[PDB]
């Protein structure tokens, strides 16, 4: 998250971290036993971790919960990144409390202007490197389809929403990837991709969460 | 990387970035294909892990833009700033810079 | 061609497409050996292809045919574009008929204010990108020498002419270069460049031909 702010420990219940070593995406809790995340995200192995603030630092109310199947959207494609979105079902069920909670999918999709959070442990720059240990928060709208096309010309399908700043300066990058854009209690989107980070009419490309409530609960249902 | 530089780098924003040069190209890198929509679009189709690069143009972006109307253009950006971009050779500031290729993205929105 | 509309089939028959294996410039027939179109369309290789509507469709009724000479103008500026002319001799003699015909020379300048029609298979969007497979075609009138400097201050020589809309929304543009602007059926214009497309005072610039008559032929006569 470039330009955002650190979020008060576990002020974000249903933000989960990716692991298969080390942090590499970000995910959202949106069942017990399912998270959804990027489907570029995906890796044969990957460790959940609940409850997480600290990424470096054990503070004790984590939950480490294996993936047991990870399944990505049957029709993702790697190199328009259209329909980038994957479900982990953990191995067991996550337990439940303040600081680990669910997020409800979208009753709607959110209409331009809608004020999301967006959150993350990537990259907080737009020039070089610098991965935070504390999850970082960013207040950011929906943009309009059509100022989003504009800054995306061609590459903006209909399973994908720009949220952010067209000035630059707050966006989310590297690391953020598969993590959450929640807006009124909703998961509207999914970190995916974008031309560098927080760049000027640049803002970030997301995943229609609202286009994929039907593929979500019918695979979790059939799993 | 299957590319010397690139102006339009669609990159995931996992850890490590997965990248891939939408540019548009003609003689054509590994596998050269169509850009979704035109087929008449040709680019690179190869994905590179990591950082994507610098960008071919000589502007991040550029709001005054005045070019020849061949396709692709040639195109030299007016747009004063306090630094030019690694890419401009000519910084006089404002780029003098003619670069053939696409028009250059604007910084604002129009 | 912004804010245009698609020719009818054939409609157009002194306009031409350069192709270098792709379309790349327009140009305009105005001897059975001859095509007018613009110095920066210079390449040392040029296939003229007439008698063309849809240039992604083989239709039976075009000709392709190479380019046997590419004579810049001498004084050809390629920071100004000024005197930003070409000639192009066909390798054979194109067949003339319906649907291939040449385009008179201007026997006067013309006068502001007169309607001409530009032609070409250049962009059609002022903001985004949407290359046209039909010829594109526009109704514009020739505007005052005033109103040209005024627009594009201190870059406007003698051997110029805007010709367009001050409040933008219909001009040439990227792929059209090279093309013909005819009024009263004499070639007046060449799309040769501008401010970006159909933008608000930044009508489009062309070559002047009526101060190109004794160099074409001229240069037709000695080669
Ligand atoms: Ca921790
Ligand atoms: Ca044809």
């Amino acid at each position: 998250i470039v330009g955002g702010y650190t979020c008060a420990a576990n002020s974000i219940p249903y933000q989960v971290s990716l692991n298969s070593g080390s942090h590499f995406c970000g995910g959202s809790l949106i069942n017990s036993q399912w998270v959804v995340s990027a489907a570029h995200c995906y890796k044969s192995r990957i460790q959940v971790r609940l409850g997480e603030h600290n990424i470096d630092v054990l503070e004790g109310n984590e939950q480490f919960i294996n993936a047991a199947k990870i399944i990505t959207h049957p029709n993702f494609n790697g190199n328009t990144l259209d329909n980038d979105i994957m479900l982990i079902k953990l191995s067991s069920p996550a337990t439940l409390n303040s600081r680990v909670a669910t997020v409800s999918l979208p009753r709607s999709c959110a209409a331009a202007g809608t004020e999301c959070l967006i959150s993350g442990w990537g990259n907080t720059k737009s020039s070089g490197s610098s991965y935070p240990s504390l999850l970082q928060c960013l207040k950011a709208p929906v943009l309009s389809d059509s100022s989003c096309k504009s800054s995306y010309p061609g590459q903006i399908t209909g399973n994908m929403i720009c949220v952010g700043f067209l000035e630059g300066g707050k966006d989310s990058c590297q690391g953020d990837s598969g993590g959450p854009v929640v807006c009124n209690g909703q998961l509207q989107g999914i970190v995916s991709w974008g031309y560098g980070c927080a760049q000027k009419n640049k803002p970030g490309v997301y995943t229609k969460v609202c286009n994929y409530v039907n593929w979500i609960q019918q695979t979790i249902a059939a799993n | 990387r299957p590319w010397k530089c690139c102006d339009e780098a669609v990159c995931t924003r996992s850890i490590p970035p997965i990248c891939t040069c939408m540019d548009e190209v003609f003689e054509c890198c590994k596998s050269c294909g169509p850009s979704m929509g035109d087929p008449s679009r040709r680019i690179c189709q190869d994905q590179y892990v990591g950082d994507p690069g610098p960008i071919c143009r000589p502007w991040e972006c550029c709001d005054k833009a005045i070019c020849t109307r061949s396709n692709p253009p040639t195109c030299r950006c007016v747009d004063e700033v306090k630094k030019c971009a690694p890419t401009c050779k000519t910084c006089l500031r404002v780029c003098i810079d003619s670069y053939f290729g696409p028009v250059p993205p604007r910084c604002t929105p129009r």
